[PDB]
DNA sequence: TAGATCCCGCGCGCCGCAGAC
RNA sequence: GUCUGCGGCGCGCGGGG
């Protein structure tokens, strides 16, 4: 009817997801779907760097850490699911004779990549001199299993894929609390900025069966609110678990105490989140005004400015866009390159397409640019044409970016 | 027993002559108005062991209490009375600390004076915060000046409980001080922040000045006007406007008092403090002598209009409160005030959203017609292989260069050319005013933003042509309340809100917003956040000011007292700081006190971001808060008083018997049962009560429920004359307000017209300036309002003399009163803390009794000689049950949960051992 | 030449216990993975070829690869990294076995759960579609991924009978589809391009080379080794595949896989650019290396630009200045160590010897010379000549620093 | 009842300083 | 020089408790 329908067109069409003629939400919300389209890894890439640069960067003691996507092979107590099954049909045993079937000593693919952290904990200590509070940060995929719950429509588990980003705090006990707290804030607030309906990102807490406490983030979809990220208090459980030979190793210093630290997990999906924030930038009833677009935040749109020629008496004059596309191809402004169909497209097809595809600006060189140069500038936040002039262009883009970044 | 529900005494004589004839007209009028056969439900008897009373009755016990509690400060303002000042120091000292200036301006240091009495007055310069600067003080044996040591030039940052002054000392005992505002003075004095009592208690001057001759606030308007309109000008020649000239020029007959012109303290830095140093203290000594001859000429005054003692000990006893923080107080500053920011970030970008949006209909002219943009401008105003290529002009075709204009690109000339005029208005400028992208300077305030949000009513053309939101709105040229919009406007009217801007007209939009025809409408997505935005943020945009930069001083670790320690509690890294609430014993027509931060009606209220503020108030370690609210005070004293003129019995004028046997809960009781089935609007109604036994008149009325929805003035309070048929059946003649109905209102009225004292419990006076006698004047409401709010400040008083007796008869470390609109709060050591919740219930047996000595009666009700519940708390809060919007959760604070006790109070003891549980 | 490891090992620039990573085990994936300034490393290299090869081509757009393919039905001709593939118990290759009816060829085992990918090929191949329709038909165009690949180890006797390992390799790869004619001019642009981008952040580049090989599947192919110090490896690898292996892929149909190159339909011939930044990262790293011990690695490879740090003083009133240029620099995008809060007073010259350690291109000190006229001190990398320069301009120095020495 | 008025905050002018056509 | 940008200065009208 509108909501999670025509918005998945101008999606797979626009390239901000993978076209199948998939159409399915709980495939995208299970990791099964084929792949993102290059528009969507863009949008996916400018969402990690905003959480990299708001998590581990402007914030001393958070340091990065790479975590293999698989487990090593043997010590691996636990099974999957569809590998315990030895009810009946045991018929043929011809076989003669790690092999055999009870796990087979085999390594496993991660599930969550906070395991690899608490690995890393012991090496990571030594670069803050054991100063208690302190992270690591980490975003990469982790591999689930998901089946329809239909028989064994599809037979063997499918296999799921998630974009995971975690930090893994590890603070003193006595802090835990207020830390806790601190980083649900401040998650709550990074979720809430980007968002055009900042509503939509809900909090709640929860507690684990072993008293521990959490915070749980949703984003309200048009069908229901769906978990984004959550928070844990893991109280170093499984921290001294890992490491029961003994304490003195691991003890850390926290003001002049030494002290095992607790543990708090906060792990965000980005590729819900990055459909949350798609699913936020569209808009329904007696509107009255129509005009489908992609009002994504400029800090995280793929594109930001879209370059194109029109009523140009010479194509060899056409290289004035040449060297100015260059010019934003410095300081890491991106540029949907056009000027190069040579269609007979009009220009309200090519705003359209623009504002599906969540550019920033429309520049367009016009045969009055060689004199004077003006070049057409069109916003996409209101439909608007400005003239400007060529050389206040960069800038002017730049000081954009940076007043949309803060405030 | 019996008698249609009496208590149970232990005290005064048998008597008991309630008068065949008064019991028969009891009884013929309870057969009219409510009904008469009622067994009800008798509360359980109650036995108990009160302290010996004093005197032959309980009024001499009361007195004889009061004097005990007075004469040490009493002694001390005699001794300034009659004090004979010195003259003023010729040159005032600079040296640190407290300097003492005897005959001859001889100047002596001296670390603190030994002085039983003076009057103080403390100056601080905004600049370095609200630090003292200067004091200057007088005594019966000479002057003395404090410089506040300010002179060094050394960084402290607050946070310090010595830069104030001192004034307290150490005895190793009574310590009276007079001032105006001493309030503000006592702030900057020490010690008083200080968890353990002091026997220092403070006077202000303003306090003997609203309760002698005080201002009323209808009668400020006429009095700074002359520094159906027909009134008497006999009155203001016996009233002043709390300022310290004028009440010096009006109460001691000298020269007006000069005012500096600078104004260095408000508006200045300490440099200009160094060099206006002798004018400024020479201003403050002068201030300081005023308050003297004022407090001189006021005190056998205030001893004359107030002639029963209790009124003084109940000042005395107000004038020390207490409102401990423990380190929360600054961490609740900084969350509401950053929930605040976010909330006007998140609303103004919604703003800027629904602006950016409405550009669109311009593309066809479609804002034509739009109901809501119609008027606006829309105007938009025109007037080798790579290198041959990898450089090329490699600077964006630098032979483009700018030719002409270089006017309009900076600053605003040419400002974004084809927008319309409006958006071009809100937009900033390009460059320079540090350039924010988007139709930014947009605000709830202008015009524009009712055109962009809301728009509800069926119009909401909030513009400023005489009229702001204009509109008839209700049924029946053209387009006047249509739809649609376009409207001719050949002839304006302003119908349907015919009084326009003529009633008060205030925070009417607030309640609105839940239904009330106040909503966005075809948006859906923005429109109505940016109302629910705005009415949760309401209350902190116009509170933050006084809510943050209250003084707070945090006591040092060795100050604490031994309760800290030993407690789990301790040194938690931990910041223990007080508030001093800086409230006025008497700031309004009466003696009720007035505070606007913390003596108001509020508590944490979902949906709004600055709500919880009673909250935090944290006691120390070792040490609870034990409060109680008090049933029904006004409308239970009006009824009594209404008794009390019809009979002896309480159930006999019929009023007090709705009182008594209505409930809340299956009950007809005047509050959310009787007037709200006589009226419309529910829970609404208890205002309405409250705006009749105060004393109001039927427009006022009529006006009131006119804001409670919308109707015609028809069923307003002209034709549905059924509550005021009822209740207070005024203008009742021929008969010789008196009589006729079930409430006995006539009582305030002619209290109000005898020129006695006109208190009926201990007989405090009234303003000079409002007796008829003094001046004949039609202001009958405000006279009765001023006798009911006498009878509650006078109840206050009464609580307060009880509780003080019974924490000094006993070892009860219990003080620091707190009264907010009829709650009184205390806190008390753990400790002993169930035995100052049952004194507290005792109180409420003698001061209710007390009531109902005077004016002739003997009795009282069961159910009103006892409090509901004693809340006994860690924390201030309406309900002990009860949680925070704004934060998380109450968890987040260290906000406990209480006991309210009830009965279980009632099982313990007086003394130190009870039930064997101590010691 | 030795006792480079140990100098990895501390600083953390290769996680790992003593001696677990040893010489063995790096040039394949199973080893530990990297410490916080390798991984801040392998970001940058990464970054640097992402700006080389994506953003300045203006035809090359990301493409989407999943880790996995469960390839109903696979065929049983492959190396099988991981014949199951699926969520947990992976069972490695397997060859042979699995004759009895449990964990036969149907259901699981043969391939029929899922494979995990060692190749970035596949995904382009798949996606070349979409990627058409998003270019427009505009024949010569690339899809470029950076992710990481699993691959079998052997030999290396872990325990008795070879268990075989997941080497992970973060390998670069650019999918680049070309007309038939003149791709092997496509072939030499992109080997000299890549070639040029490699030996740009070198600082000795000679020891950057090529080769060329031939082979049955694909019309040519060049190899970049770097000539490590104990020999050739590979560390890059561009093979001119041909249109052979994207007509395997969409068997059924005509006329959907070809492109419009000259206004003239043509089914495009496919150039595979397959680098090991892994591989890269040890490399840059071990040139880097050279008589104290300092790793010179390039300006805009290096994981921390500058550092800051307190020179004697009181301890207060100066942690407001380090934190206010901090704060300035994050804001500016220059990463920064936060020397600052450290306590101990370590020694200056151990101090100085463990920055150049961790390869930092600039040592800020903040002394009480700042509090009195905001003078720094600034110590080089390489030049090791001690300078005073003024605290507000130390942002516009730093930039302008990055900027020369991307440039050449 | 009691109701509140300096106090911002938002709108209008008139008076001048500049400036390109 | 014009009404065209850029200042001062006045004037209204309304909420706050």
């Amino acid at each position: 009817e509108g909501s999670e329908a025509l918005l998945e067109i101008c999606q797979r069409r626009h390239f901000l997801s993978g076209s199948k003629q998939q159409l399915s939400r709980d495939s995208l919300l299970s990791g099964c779907h084929p792949g993102f389209g290059p528009l969507g890894v863009e949008l996916r890439k400018n969402l990690a760097a905003e959480w990299w640069t708001s998590v581990v960067v402007f914030r001393e003691q958070v340091f990065p850490v790479d975590a293999l996507h698989h487990k090593p092979g043997p010590l691996l107590p636990g099974d999957s699911a569809f590998r315990l099954v030895s009810a009946e049909t045991l018929r043929e045993i011809l076989q003669d004779k790690f092999l055999e079937n009870v796990l087979k000593t085999s390594g496993k693919l991660r599930e969550n990549l906070l395991h690899g952290a608490l690995e890393h904990y012991v090496n990571c200590l030594d670069l803050v001199n054991k100063r208690l509070p302190y992270g690591l940060a980490q975003i990469g995929v982790c591999f689930h299993p998901v089946f329809d719950t239909k028989q064994i429509r599809n037979g063997v588990k499918s296999i799921g894929e998630k974009t995971e980003a975690s930090l893994v705090w590890f603070t003193p006990p006595r802090t835990s609390n207020q830390w806790l707290d601190f980083w649900l804030r401040h998650r709550l607030q990074w979720w809430r900025k980007f968002a055009m309906s900042p509503s939509n990102f809900s909090s709640s807490d929860c507690q684990d069966e072993e008293g521990r406490k959490g915070n749980k983030l949703y984003y309200n979809f048009p069908w229901g609110k769906e978990l984004i990220e959550t928070l844990w208090n893991l109280g170093d459980h499984e921290l001294l678990h890992m490491y029961p030979g003994n304490v003195s190793k691991l003890h850390g210093r926290d003001g002049r105490k030494n002290v095992v630290p607790c543990v708090l997990s906060v792990n965000g999906d980005l590729d819900r989140g990055m459909l949350a924030y798609l699913y936020d930038s569209f808009q329904t009833r007696k509107k009255n005004l129509h005009r489908k677009v992609l009002k994504l935040h400029p800090c995280l749109a793929p594109i930001k400015v879209a370059l194109d020629v029109g009523r140009g008496p010479t194509l060899e004059l056409r290289q004035v866009c040449q060297g100015l596309f260059n010019e934003l191809l410095e300081n890491g402004i991106s540029v949907w390159p056009g000027y190069l169909e040579t269609m007979q497209s009009s220009l309200e097809q090519l705003y359209s397409k623009y504002d599906e595809m969540s550019i920033l600006f429309t520049v367009l060189v016009t045969e009055t640019t060689l004199e004077n140069g003006l070049i057409h500038l069109r916003s996409r936040d209101t439909t608007m044409k400005e003239m400007m002039h060529i050389s206040k262009l960069k800038d002017f883009l730049i000081k954009y970016i940076s007043s949309a970044k803060n405030v | 027993m019996l008698s249609r529900g009496l208590h149970e005494q232990i005290f005064g004589q048998g008597g008991e002559m309630p008068g065949e004839a008064a019991v028969r007209r009891s009884v013929e009028h309870l057969q009219k108005h409510g009904l008469w056969g009622q067994p009800a439900v008798p509360l359980p008897d109650v036995e108990l062991r009160l302290p010996p009373l004093y005197g032959d009755n309980l009024d001499q016990h009361f007195r004889l209490l009061a004097q005990k509690q007075s004469l040490p400060y009493l002694e001390a303002a005699n001794l300034l009375l009659q004090a004979q000042l010195p003259p003023k120091p010729p040159a005032w000292a600079w040296a640190e600390g407290w300097t003492r200036y005897g005959p001859e301006g001889e100047a002596v240091p001296v670390a603190i004076p030994e002085e039983r009495a003076l009057v103080f007055a403390v100056a601080v310069c905004l600049a370095e915060g609200t630090c003292p600067t200067l004091a200057v003080a007088i005594s019966p044996s000479a002057w003395y000046s404090w410089c506040s040591q300010r002179l060094v030039e050394e960084r402290y940052s607050w946070t310090s409980q010595l830069s104030p002054a001192d004034l307290i000392p150490l005895e190793v005992q009574e310590q009276l001080v007079v001032g105006h505002n001493v309030s503000f003075d006592r702030a900057h004095i020490r010690e008083q922040y200080l968890i353990q009592g002091s026997r220092m208690r403070f006077l202000d001057t303003m306090s003997m000045h609203m309760a002698i001759s005080g201002l009323s606030s209808f009668q400020r308007s006429l009095w700074i006007a002359a520094k159906p309109a027909i009134s008497s000008w006999d009155w203001l020649d016996i009233s002043s406007v709390n300022s310290l000239a004028e009440v010096h020029r009006l109460y001691v007959g000298g020269p007006p008092l000069e005012k500096e012109p600078r104004e260095l303290f408000v508006k200045g830095t300490m440099k200009d403090i160094r060099e206006n140093f002798q004018d400024l203290m020479q201003y403050c000594a002068q201030d300081v002598w005023a308050t003297h001859e004022v407090f001189q000429q006021q005190l056998p005054l205030f001893l004359e209009r107030c002639p029963h003692p209790v009124t003084l000990a109940g000042m005395l006893e107000m004038g020390v409160s207490y409102l401990p923080v423990n380190q929360n107080w600054e961490r609740y500053l900084a969350e509401a005030q950053g929930t605040y920011e976010e909330l006007q970030r998140e609303m103004k970008k919604s703003l800027m959203d629904l602006a950016n949006d409405a550009c669109q209909l311009l593309s066809g002219e479609r804002y034509k017609e739009d109901p809501w943009l119609w008027d606006l401008e829309w105007d938009l105003q025109e007037f080798s292989e790579e290198e041959e290529f990898q450089q090329d002009v490699m600077a964006r075709a630098c032979l483009q260069k700018l030719k002409g204009t270089t006017e309009l690109l900076p600053k605003r000339p040419q400002h974004l050319p084809g927008h319309p005029g409006w958006y071009r208005k809100l937009c900033p400028r390009l460059d320079d005013p540090a350039w924010t992208p988007g139709p930014s300077l947009l605000s709830l305030q202008m015009r524009v933003t009712p055109k962009l949000m809301a728009l509800t009513w069926d119009g909401f053309p909030l513009h400023y042509s005489e009229r702001h939101g204009w509109g008839y709105l209700v049924p029946g040229p053209y387009n006047d309340v249509d739809i649609p919009g376009c409207w001719f406007f050949k002839l304006p009217h302003k119908d349907g809100n015919s009084c326009n801007v003529g009633s008060p007209f205030a925070k009417d939009f607030l309640p609105k917003m839940e239904d009330g025809t106040l909503q966005a409408g075809p948006g859906g997505a923005s429109g109505p956040r940016a109302l629910e935005i705005n009415k949760m943020i309401s209350f902190w945009r116009n509170a933050h000011k006084r809510i943050s930069s209250q003084m707070v001083v945090w006591l040092p670790r060795s100050a604490l007292p031994r309760a800290v320690i030993r407690h789990p509690d301790y040194d938690e890294e931990g910041l223990y700081g007080a508030i001093l609430p800086q409230v006025v014993t008497a700031g309004t027509i009466t003696r009720r006190a007035v505070e606007p931060t913390w003596l108001t009606a509020s508590n944490a209220r979902p949906d709004r971001v600055g709500s919880e503020l009673k909250a935090m108030v944290q006691a120390p370690p070792g040490y609870t808060l034990v409060g109680a609210d008090v049933d029904s005070q006004e409308l239970w004293i009006a009824a009594v008083l209404g008794d009390a003129h019809f009979a002896g019995m309480h159930g006999c004028t019929a009023f007090g018997w709705m009182t008594l046997q209505g409930r809340k809960s299956r009950g007809t009781d005047l509050h959310s049962k009787t007037a709200t089935t006589v009226g419309i609007s529910r829970e609404h109604a208890k205002i309405f009560n409250y705006g009749r036994i105060y004393g109001a008149g039927q427009p006022f009325a009529e006006r009131l429920l006119m804001q409670f929805n919308h109707r015609l003035t028809q069923q307003e309070a002209a034709e549905k004359a059924q509550q005021m048929y009822a209740a207070t059946k005024g203008l009742r003649w021929y008969r010789l307000k008196g009589g006729t109905e079930s409430e006995m209102f006539n009582k305030l009225e002619s209290i109000a017209t005898s020129d006695i004292p006109r208190t009926p419990v201990l007989g405090c006076c009234i303003s000079r300036a409002l007796e008829p006698s003094a001046v004949q004047e039609e202001f009958m409401t405000s006279r009765v309002n001023w006798v009911v709010q006498s009878s509650a400040v006078d109840y206050l008083h009464l609580m307060l003399v009880a509780m003080k007796w019974l924490f000094e008869e006993f070892a009860i470390d219990g003080r620091f009163c707190i009264s907010i609109h009829d709650e009184v709060r205390y806190l008390v050591r753990e400790e002993d803390r169930y035995r100052a919740a049952l004194a507290l219930q005792i109180t409420n047996l003698l001061t209710r009794c007390m009531f109902a000595y005077k004016l002739g009666l003997n009795d009282l009700p069961q159910s009103v000689a006892f409090f509901s519940a004693v809340d006994i708390d860690r924390c201030l809060r309406k309900e002990v049950t009860m949680d925070c919007k704004t934060p998380s959760n109450p968890t987040g604070m260290e906000r406990r949960y209480g006991i309210p006790q009830g009965e279980a109070l009632d099982i313990y003891q007086i003394i130190e051992l009870t039930k064997g549980s101590l010691e």
